[PDB]
């Protein structure tokens, strides 16, 4: 009952605070450090939200090979307790 | 259910699940049977991010529990040394008593909890405050043969407080959160420090636009001198801020106040060579021929700090190019004194005399050649400098050139056809500085010459 | 380390009262 | 999580008051009643309760802010571990027909959980030393059966390795322990501890012993032993200090080096010179252990286990002489240290457990953790 509809990035509001706007308005550019805002849509309603939250986790990476000893791969909950 | 749920979340640290509780309508300020609310649970178990969060959704700092307790109190008991560093940074008295009279400095002197004890006597909690038993966190420390706490509260005495105010502190990170709270429970943005400077002031110095913004709208004093004169416009205009200069002036800052010794900002911004602030002080109203104490006006200072873009601005704006200080100096003598010979360069090519007398005398062409600045010569003389003029004392550049023995100076003034028979006041040529100085090089070049 | 600026000496030393002060103007007299 | 001490006054009593009750109904569905030589008798098992008390409760008692938990939770561990030991020899030994011999025997089972203990003392509460005390009595208890199953000895007879169970039992619950200091007066006071252990350690070497010339040879060998390594610890500890002082705390423990070297053998010695040579061997042991030990958490229980190793050394030499029984041996002396080492790790995981609501690593070795002070704030 946690099924993803689409994930808004908001380049265009994200852009404009990280000082990216020139760069583009659709793609999301962001300078490190500063938290920026996505939107995430689900297919059904969410019922309890507390244990869908304990349900999620993102994960970034980048380049060809990521990996945690690089730094070129994270794993992190959504919660109010992250490391901001 | 709902409140005691909130409180058990607040307990355990599910920050999550007790955000969700205040989301759904939980009044936050809620305590248990013991009369401890959420911030004070959190403060027992050392939750650092509830009790901000807490903090941030508007909890009631200084509530006490049925014991009297502040939040405070039981983060110094409990030793939780980064919630005691966050409530001190929101604004907690660290003064407060409970109703036995006990300090937070008292709980953690009774605790052993070093750091929480240099914290606070570092914010300001007094030593010498008793409980109702007449006890000092000194006695109590020395009851229970906490040595270190005891060493550190004799070492520390009655210094005070030496960290900053904490709204200073807030205003230093850029932090609108913490100068929210801090503002909500006290209303004064114009806290004092004791070097007198206003939380507006440190805003200034690191441009923290949000902040500044946020202290101007609480009603912070745009215009607030201390008693060494230094306005938030005068931090502004020296750092080089400029957003931070416009948003003072778009405020109310005023452009021609003075600092003890006379400054405007735009001896502020001149002196650094901020070209930018320097245009939009003098858009403003800003005098360009405001004098300092020693008579220096902005050009002046522009030339010593070799800001040759701002010498080129304050020229263009109407600047006296052939302005004097008490000493008598014009900013060319203060480009010929400091060697800046492209200042030299644009003063010459707008008009400045070359021939300016100080109050000794002396030209620029004159002070180029104490100083060793042959390029500052160079274009002095290039430019009409008489290179035979004396002082009040008869000194002519190639005397004291040669009584400062620069070797290059005295070449290329021979070169140039300087005599070396000139004498001063007393009858002493070039020759004689040489011999009385000593510089054996520069006595033998003259001998070598028509001396 | 990344705490120092919080207290009251260091902040006054950040500041520099006497960038804002007119230092003075030397001459440096020749004769002695 | 919070420094400051969680309430024990829910826990502490209920379970000390339950384990009493326990006790006292055990001991009336299960224990039972019954000369010339009463008093006679009567003394060694009270020379054994003044060491138990007096001497392993002040020895402890040396930290600075930690001497009235050391001497009082000793007297309680005492108290606890005697009647629990009365229980367990009676169980595993078989009604328990109560004697002065059944109460020696099990006081020195108590004694053995007492010199575990320090080694994790300053560390633990009141109920994480009970769990202890119930757990390595049964656990000595558990050894001394197996042993006697196997190898055919007396279970009574078997409670000799007391000193190296004891010892690497109590190494073993330290180093399961969460990882973290001496004054004039509490350093007297141990003295008083030390002197008393080091007086009565004689009637440690012989409970056990029938015969009446055993009990002399073994005492005569302690006696001189003891003596022997009090000089050699009092005069080499110099060696074994980066100032080139005394140390005060190395006296107190070196002083019983004699007695445990020759601890499972002084009946078996049969000149004087050869206990006062095994003395002097343990002073030299002790001296080494000092210099060297901290090198590679208390050093003084890791010297008194390298002590207690080396004097089942010198039983197997000695026993030779009054080698299938070598093998026998050896085998018993592993077999009871690889009891000891597993029954302190599983104590010491129960030991780490949340509910016993254990001290703050950052309060260890402080009496205000469990003990009333004035004019302190209390609760929050
Ligand atoms: C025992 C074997 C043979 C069959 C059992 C399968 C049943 C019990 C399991 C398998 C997959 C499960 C489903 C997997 C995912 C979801 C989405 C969740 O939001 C609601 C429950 C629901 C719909 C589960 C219900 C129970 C479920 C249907």
């Amino acid at each position: 009952a946690l099924g993803i509809k689409s994930c808004d990035f908001q380049a265009a509001r994200n852009n404009e605070e990280h000082h990216t706007k020139a760069l583009s308005s659709r793609r999301l550019f962001v300078r490190r450090g500063q938290p920026f805002t996505i939107i995430l849509y689900f297919r059904a309603p969410v019922r309890a939200f507390l244990p869908a939250l304990k349900k999620v986790a993102l994960t970034a990476q980048t380049g060809e090979q990521p990996s945690k000893i690089n730094r070129t791969q994270a794993t992190f909950p959504i919660s109010s307790l992250g490391d901001r | 259910d709902a409140a005691t749920s909130f409180l058990r979340a607040a307990r355990s640290g599910n920050l999550d699940k007790a955000l969700d509780h205040l989301r759904n309508g939980v009044d936050i300020n809620t305590c248990n049977q013991n009369g401890l609310n959420g911030l004070h649970l959190a403060s027992k178990e050392g939750h650092v991010k509830m009790v901000v969060e807490l903090l941030h959704k508007e909890i009631i700092l200084e509530t006490t529990t049925k014991k009297g307790n502040t939040a405070l109190h039981i983060a110094a008991l409990a030793g939780q040394d980064e919630v005691v560093r966050e409530l001190v940074n929101y604004g907690a008295n660290v003064n407060a008593q409970s109703q036995k009279g006990f300090t937070p400095l008292y709980m953690a002197a009774q605790e052993n909890h070093l750091e929480v004890v240099k914290f606070l006597l570092e914010n300001g909690a007094n030593q010498n405050v008793a409980t109702e038993d007449g006890f000092t966190p000194l006695a109590v420390a020395l009851q229970q043969g906490h040595e270190n706490v005891v060493a550190h509260l004799i070492n520390y005495g009655t210094k005070g407080k030496v960290r900053l105010p904490a709204l200073h502190i807030a205003a230093r990170n850029d932090d609108t959160r913490t100068a929210a709270v801090l503002l909500q429970n006290d209303p004064n943005p114009d806290v004092l420090s004791k070097t007198g400077f206003t939380p507006l002031h440190i805003a200034a110095h690191y441009e923290n636009l949000n902040v500044a913004q946020l202290l101007l709208n609480r009603g912070a004093s745009v215009n607030f001198t201390p008693q060494n004169g230094i306005t938030p416009l005068h931090i502004a205009s020296r750092r080089g801020n400029v957003i931070m200069v416009r948003l003072l002036l778009d405020r109310g800052a005023q452009i021609e106040t003075k600092t003890k010794d006379e400054l405007t900002p735009l001896h502020c911004a001149a002196r650094n060579g901020h070209v930018r602030i320097s245009e939009i002080l003098l858009d403003h109203g800003a005098p360009i021929q405001a004098k300092t104490k020693n008579g220096l006006s902005p050009i002046h200072m522009a030339a010593q700090g070799d800001h040759l873009d701002c010498v080129r601005l304050l020229l263009q704006y109407d600047a006296e190019i052939d302005d004097i200080t008490l000493d008598h100096l014009t900013p060319l003598h203060v480009a010929a004194h400091c060697g800046h010979h492209r200042v030299a360069k644009v003063l010459l090519d707008k008009g400045a005399k070359p021939n300016s007398r100080a109050l000794n005398g002396f030209t620029p062409l004159h002070i180029a050649c104490k100083k060793n600045h042959v390029r500052v010569m160079e274009l002095l003389l290039k430019t009409g400098a008489s290179i035979d003029a004396v002082t009040e004392s008869g000194l002519t550049p190639l005397h004291v050139a040669s009584f400062m023995g620069h070797l290059p100076i005295v070449k290329n003034l021979l070169q140039r056809g300087a005599s070396p028979n000139v004498s001063n006041v007393k009858v002493e040529t070039p020759l004689h500085m040489a011999a009385r100085a000593g510089h054996t090089e520069v006595a033998k070049y003259l001998l070598q010459n028509k001396a | 380390e990344e705490l120092q600026d919080d207290y009251e000496d260091m902040m006054e030393e950040n500041l520099e009262q006497e960038e804002y002060e007119d230092p003075d103007i030397p001459e440096s007299q020749m004769e002695e | 999580s919070s420094k400051y001490p969680r309430s024990v006054r829910r826990c502490l009593p209920l379970w000390a008051l339950t384990l009493e009750a326990a006790l006292i109904l055990l001991f009336y569905f299960f224990t039972h009643y019954d000369q010339k030589g009463l008093v006679a008798s009567y003394q060694v098992g009270q020379d054994l309760t003044v060491m138990a008390a007096l001497g392993l409760g002040f020895l402890t008692s040396n930290f600075r802010r930690h001497s009235w938990s050391s001497v009082a939770f000793n007297l309680f561990m005492l108290a606890l571990g005697v009647q629990w030991a009365i229980l367990l020899d009676g169980f595993l030994s078989q009604k328990v027909v109560i004697t002065l011999f059944s109460i020696r025997l099990a006081t020195m089972s108590a004694m053995s959980v007492l010199i575990s203990a320090g080694a994790v003392l300053g560390k633990v509460n009141l109920a994480q030393l009970v769990v202890m005390v119930l757990v390595e009595v049964t656990a000595l208890g558990t050894l001394r059966m197996v042993i006697s199953n196997i190898f055919n000895t007396d279970y009574h007879m078997n409670l000799r390795h007391f000193y190296v169970f004891a010892a690497y039992f109590g190494l073993t619950v330290a180093w399961c322990l969460p990882k973290p200091q001496r004054a004039t007066i509490p350093s007297l006071s141990a003295m008083l501890g030390a002197l008393f252990l080091w007086m009565f350690w004689p009637s440690v070497n012989s409970p056990l012993l029938r015969s009446p010339i055993q009990r002399k040879n073994a005492m005569f060998n302690t006696y001189y032993a003891l003596a022997v390594s009090v000089v050699t610890a009092i005069s080499g500890s110099s060696l074994a200090h980066p100032q080139r002082k005394i140390s005060m705390t190395y006296v107190h423990s070196a002083v019983l080096a004699g007695g445990v070297a020759v601890g499972t053998s002084c009946h078996l010695i049969p000149s004087p010179w050869l206990a006062m040579v095994l003395g002097l061997v343990a002073g030299l042991i002790s001296i080494g252990g000092a210099k060297c030990l901290p090198v590679c958490i208390s050093v003084m229980h890791s010297i008194f286990s390298l002590l207690g190793l080396l004097g089942e050394i010198t039983y197997i030499v000695l026993l030779v002489l009054h080698g299938f029984q070598v093998l026998l041996s050896i085998g018993e002396l592993s077999l009871a240290i690889v009891i000891a080492l597993t029954s302190g790790l599983l104590t010491g995981l129960l030991l780490n457990l949340k509910i016993w609501k254990a001290p703050h690593v950052a309060k260890y070795f402080d009496d205000q953790v469990f003990w009333k002070f004035p004019h302190l704030a209390v609760g929050f």
